[PDB]
């Protein structure tokens, strides 16, 4: 069973448009990757203090919409957002897999 | 080219006097490309392809003279050939080699393309737009992402763009891959297009130099010459 | 016209001929040659030509001002082969 919500990224940088940019690092093997730490709760006496990563790779999609060319239009990249029991603070890093 | 003393000339006019029933008056070369089996000349009467360059049969190369309905000497003068420099040396089954020819026209009754390219048996030259108009500049074969490369500019606006086409069957479609990328208007004069040897990064050229990764979604200007064109590029 | 013994749409299909080159202002200067003969029971022997003379010049796509044809119009070949004269009827 699924947690809910999704973690949906692009990237934005001056002098082009987002979607373009995101087409562009589509077709030169660009992957978005992320790694998310969670903090432990301040009450150790009802969990335990043990501190967590998961390391996970975006997943690229395409937006539903008219869509006037053939193959690709707006694209996103898309990660599942998971929380575990005893955090409510999540730390996220997004970078480049060097491509 | 290491020496002027090796290099030896000849003159190939009798062959290709041959295959025009009279004799007409202005043979110059005006280009030629060597693909990995095949010479092909453009000449001011006409078009060339070699037979095969494979099987020696007779120690003189036989040229096979393309159609070009009514074309003249006016529209031979004015014609550029473009071919992707690929090295097909062990030839896995999937690889193929392409040429495409440009003219500069009017559209008569009698034609109306002014773009013709074809594959490895250059016997089937058929146009590279199908079913105001824009004029190709430069249309380009690419076989890594299987598409093709249109260089437009729409003549009396200075409108240059670049258009991606999915190939099917061996032939480019409508409804481009992705939206095409419209160059900023102080672009004066488009002059063709190259890819690189043996690599995936595309170049406009003319009155100003762009370059291009990937297939052609995005362009990044590299240099601008004011008033200024360049004539042709060379690259190893 | 494709054919007439045999009507399929009510409406005349027309196929048009292949002049390479000839433009509009070679189809102005040109003449159809016909032999009226009437063939009735239509003997295996009779068969039908047309005569096409154009008033044009001699490009580097042709070389002939002079076309004829057999009865299924589409294969149309020049009436002579290999200063030079013209034919103004064959
Ligand atoms: C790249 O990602 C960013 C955010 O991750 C996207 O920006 C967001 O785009 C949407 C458009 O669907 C904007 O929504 C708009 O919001 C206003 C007010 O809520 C509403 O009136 C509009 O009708 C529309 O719904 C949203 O504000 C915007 N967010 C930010 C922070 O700019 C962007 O679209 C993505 N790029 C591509 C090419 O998908
Ligand atoms: C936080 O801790 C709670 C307590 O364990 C977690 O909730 C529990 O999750 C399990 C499995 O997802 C649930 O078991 C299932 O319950 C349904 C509903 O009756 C039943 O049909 C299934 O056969 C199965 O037994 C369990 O009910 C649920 N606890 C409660 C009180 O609902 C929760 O997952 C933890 N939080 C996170 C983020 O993991
Ligand atoms: C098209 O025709 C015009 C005049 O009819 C001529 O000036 C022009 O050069 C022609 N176009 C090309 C590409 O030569
Ligand atoms: C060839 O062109 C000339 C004018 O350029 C014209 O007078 C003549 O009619 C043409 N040839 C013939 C004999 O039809």
């Amino acid at each position: 069973l699924s947690f809910p919500y999704y973690l949906q990224i692009n990237f934005s940088c001056p002098g082009q448009n987002i979607e373009e940019l995101a087409r562009k690092g589509h077709l030169m093997g660009m992957k978005p990757m992320v790694q998310i730490n969670y903090m432990y709760s301040v009450n150790f006496y009802r969990w335990e203090m043990e501190n967590v990563q998961i390391l996970m790779e975006a997943a690229p999609m395409r937006s539903t919409g008219y869509c006037p060319a053939e193959a690709m239009c707006v694209l996103n990249w898309y990660t599942p957002m998971p929380f575990k029991n005893g955090s409510v603070v999540s730390s996220v890093d997004i970078y480049t897999n060097g491509i | 080219f290491w020496t002027y003393k090796e290099c030896i000339w000849h003159d190939l006019t009798e062959i290709i006097y041959a295959e025009l029933k009279d004799e007409h008056q202005g043979l110059t070369v005006i280009d030629l490309v060597l693909t990995n089996h095949f010479l092909v000349i453009l000449t001011s009467l006409g078009l060339y392809v070699s037979s095969d360059l494979r099987y020696p049969t007779t120690s003189q190369i036989k040229l096979s003279r393309a159609e070009f309905c009514g074309f003249e000497r006016v529209d031979y003068i004015r014609g550029n050939l473009w071919y992707n420099e690929k090295c097909f040396a062990n030839r896995e089954s999937f690889e193929v080699d392409y040429v495409t020819i440009t003219f500069n026209r009017n559209r008569t009754l009698s034609e109306s393309s002014s773009c013709f390219f074809s594959k490895e048996p250059f016997l089937h030259w058929l146009p590279c737009v199908f079913s105001s108009i824009p004029r190709v500049i430069t249309f380009l074969i690419d076989q890594e992402t299987d598409s093709g490369i249109y260089l437009f500019n729409v003549q009396d606006t200075k409108e240059t763009y670049v258009t991606v086409a999915m190939l099917k069957d061996g032939k480019p479609s409508p409804r481009p891959k992705f939206p095409s990328f419209h160059f900023p208007s102080t672009f004066t004069l488009p002059l063709g297009m190259i890819f690189h040897p043996r690599s995936h990064f595309l170049y406009v050229y003319g009155s100003q130099i762009w370059v291009s990764m990937d297939g052609g979604n995005t362009f990044e200007m590299l240099c601008n010459l004011f008033s200024h064109h360049v004539t042709k590029t060379s690259n190893s």
